RNA sequence: ACGGCCUGGGCGACACACGUGCUACAAUGCCCACUACAAAGCGAUGCCACCCGGCAACGGGGAGCUAAUCGCAAAAAGGUGGGCCCAGUUCGGAUUGGGGUCUGCAACCCGACCCCAUGAAGCCGGAAUCGCUAGUAAUCGCGGAUCAGCCAUGCCGCGGU
RNA sequence: GGGCGGUCGCCUCCCAAAAUGUAACGGAGGCGCCCAAAGGUCACCUCAAGACGGUUGGAAAUCGUCUGUAGAGCGCAAAG
């Protein structure tokens, strides 16, 4: 469904194709169908440009998201990383910034996954 | 004619409307164009790049020859007739109607695209700015496609003085850093 | 993310002192011992200094640092 | 790989290098052992050293109580070595 | 004074070694609809039916409860069909910014919980090693205890099978 | 000087003494080829190198440009 940026979901029903995009979820998948009076049990390719227009206008009329939000992907944290932010802090440090630990259960940012030399003499349990 | 005319009688008199010049051909013309790209033979030791060669002619047909840089490396790569380049001469009148797919398309996409070039310019009518890795075209599958451009565009215009280098290149088309 | 509905906690056992800098006169550098308080527009852009538990830290609320619970800017941990 | 603890003294680079040097030397013994742990104690009669190692084929244990702190540690690992010897049997 | 009142800070850090446990590699599953089933306790300053907002997390009027006689809970898994066809998959879900609730004159550190986006290791994992002789192991769920609050994947108890 | 070692043919000169113009246990680079084509004909193109900022582009490889006693290169020393 090439209608915006690298969006080409296809070869199935449309209901699926909906959420089947980096930005669409639930309140955006079938919820949009309603606002456009379309049944979920439809084909994607079949929808000629005619149907595509409804999406090209109504659907494409989204806020800063997916294909356009590519201008705030980091900005969403640009104002809470450097600065003396905890997240820095966890920002200045680019570590998880939302109530949790750092030793473990946050290995997303701090340390990728590469096996660290495990502690030897200091209870590992 | 079309743009050529909105270039022969539109963005041609304006210059004299601002401040003339000793000639009715004094105004800058379509000096040089070309395109420039070719990020060196990446995919394969020169044998799969062909699937990135013809990809240069991914808008029209005019069999580019890739050229070569200068053989002296023997570090990175480079030999007696390697690629590393581009160029190709394809100006003309349709080249005007080619701005139709230039001074138009692209802008409607290219990431956070808002304006075109922040001053910079000067010296010549060849302001070096352009492309990333986006075509903005669907006139073929674009699924079977799988390359990665990069580089920019040059196109000179016989506009030495800044107030020519980037003067006409303002009321020139419309898509630009406003 | 973080929240409290309303009434963002602001250490007021010191607010009276922090507001002295803007009640009849001005002055720089005041002492502090906290990391819970929140800052309000009324008192921004002033030389401050708070503690950690055993350590002291440099403080100065500016536009670039939304004056919140504060502690979320200089916890305590230290390593290498 | 090598953890040494004690509730009386501290871990010095010498005691670490001593035991550590013996680990790298125990090549013929190198086969399993996953995150070993050694503890050091002390009694009015001398010093004691205990060690525990977990392996994919079981667990080994060793202890020492020589009057000399260093001797005990050396003796303990001696049992580690002597223990692995019986593991291969003959 | 290795006596004493206090605000904060480490124990939710770090190049790391594995144990203990939870949850997954799926198609047996993703989700839509309805529904037949277990023990057990506990709710005195304590718990929740109903009323309406409401994406809910949630709220306010406060009935009722010291009780086979009101609640905690329309148990979960499951069952019939529906749509989904093997790709790193509507798997799993660590995970990051912007917002919300409940405890606290407060939740940076260091809260679980509701939404928006979100999404890795991973197609059984070199060795090595554990449990049980029956209702077993195994899979899916519930309460109690403590705790003012809050983050039970821990603890004790019980069951659908 | 014996002589182990080292020397035994061709080619670049330094020193050879501005025509030719020698030596040397005085010194430095090599070889006894290449190529159906770097051979013959006709044609166009000045090379390294800096700067202008733009690509996978933490120099450098891409391109436009002026400069360029042209500092490239023309099959491997050297002079011309």
């Amino acid at each position: 469904a090439r209608i915006a940026g690298v969006e080409i979901p296809r070869n199935k029903r449309v209901d699926v194709a909906l959420t089947y995009i980096y930005g669409i979820g639930k309140a955006r998948a079938k919820e949009a169908l309603e606002k456009t009076g379309i049944n979920p049990a439809t084909r994607v390719k079949d929808l000629t440009e005619a149907e595509v227009v409804r999406l090209r206008e109504y659907v494409e009329n989204t806020w800063k998201l997916e294909g356009e939000l590519r201008a705030e992907v980091a900005a969403n944290i640009k104002r809470l990383m450097d600065i003396g932010c905890y997240r820095g802090l966890r920002h200045r440090r680019g570590l998880p910034v939302r109530g949790q630990r750092t030793r473990t259960n946050a290995r997303t940012r701090k340390g990728p996954r590469k096996t660290v030399a495990g502690k030897k003499k200091a209870p590992r349990k | 004619q079309q743009l050529k005319t909105k270039y022969n009688d539109q963005v041609r008199p304006a210059l004299m409307q601002q401040f003339g010049y000793s000639s009715v051909m004094a105004v800058p013309r379509i000096e040089k164009i070309v395109v420039n790209e070719g990020l060196g033979s990446s995919k394969e030791d020169s044998k799969a790049i062909d699937k990135a060669a013809k990809e240069l002619a991914l808008i029209t047909l005019q069999k580019p020859i890739i050229t070569k840089a200068k053989k002296s490396i023997s570090n990175f790569k480079l030999r007696q007739g390697m690629p590393v380049g581009i160029k190709v001469t394809l100006r003309g009148e349709r080249m005007y109607v080619f701005l139709e797919k230039l001074i138009n398309i692209g802008l409607p996409r290219i990431r956070d695209f808002r304006g075109i070039n922040p001053n910079a310019f000067d010296g010549r009518g060849n302001y070096n700015l352009g492309i990333k890795e986006q075509l903005i075209f669907p006139e073929i599958t674009y699924d079977m496609v799988d390359k990665t451009r990069g580089m920019d565009i040059t196109i000179v215009t016989t506009a030495k003085t800044d107030e020519e280098a980037r003067a006409l290149l303002q009321s020139m088309g419309l898509p630009f850093r406003k | 993310p973080r929240s409290l509905k309303k009434g963002v906690f602001v250490d007021d056992h010191l607010l009276e002192k922090v507001l002295e800098l803007n009640a009849k006169g001005e002055k720089r550098l005041i002492k502090t011992w906290s990391r819970r308080s929140t800052i309000v527009p009324e008192m921004v852009g002033h030389t401050i200094a708070v503690y950690n538990g055993k350590q002291h830290v440099p403080v100065y609320i500016t536009e670039n640092m939304v004056g919140h619970k504060l502690g979320e800017f200089a916890p305590t941990r230290t390593y290498r | 790989t090598m953890n040494i603890t004690s509730k009386q003294m501290e871990i010095t680079p010498a005691i670490r290098q001593h035991v550590a040097d013996r680990l790298a030397k125990l090549e013929k013994w190198q086969t399993h052992l996953i995150n070993p742990h050694i503890i050091l104690s002390k009694e009015p009669q001398g010093f004691v050293a205990d060690a525990t190692i977990n392996t994919p084929n079981g667990v080994l244990v060793a202890s020492g109580k020589h009057e000399d702190m260093y001797t005990a540690i050396n003796e303990l690992i001696n049992k580690l070595e002597r223990q692995l010897n019986k593991l291969q049997h003959k």
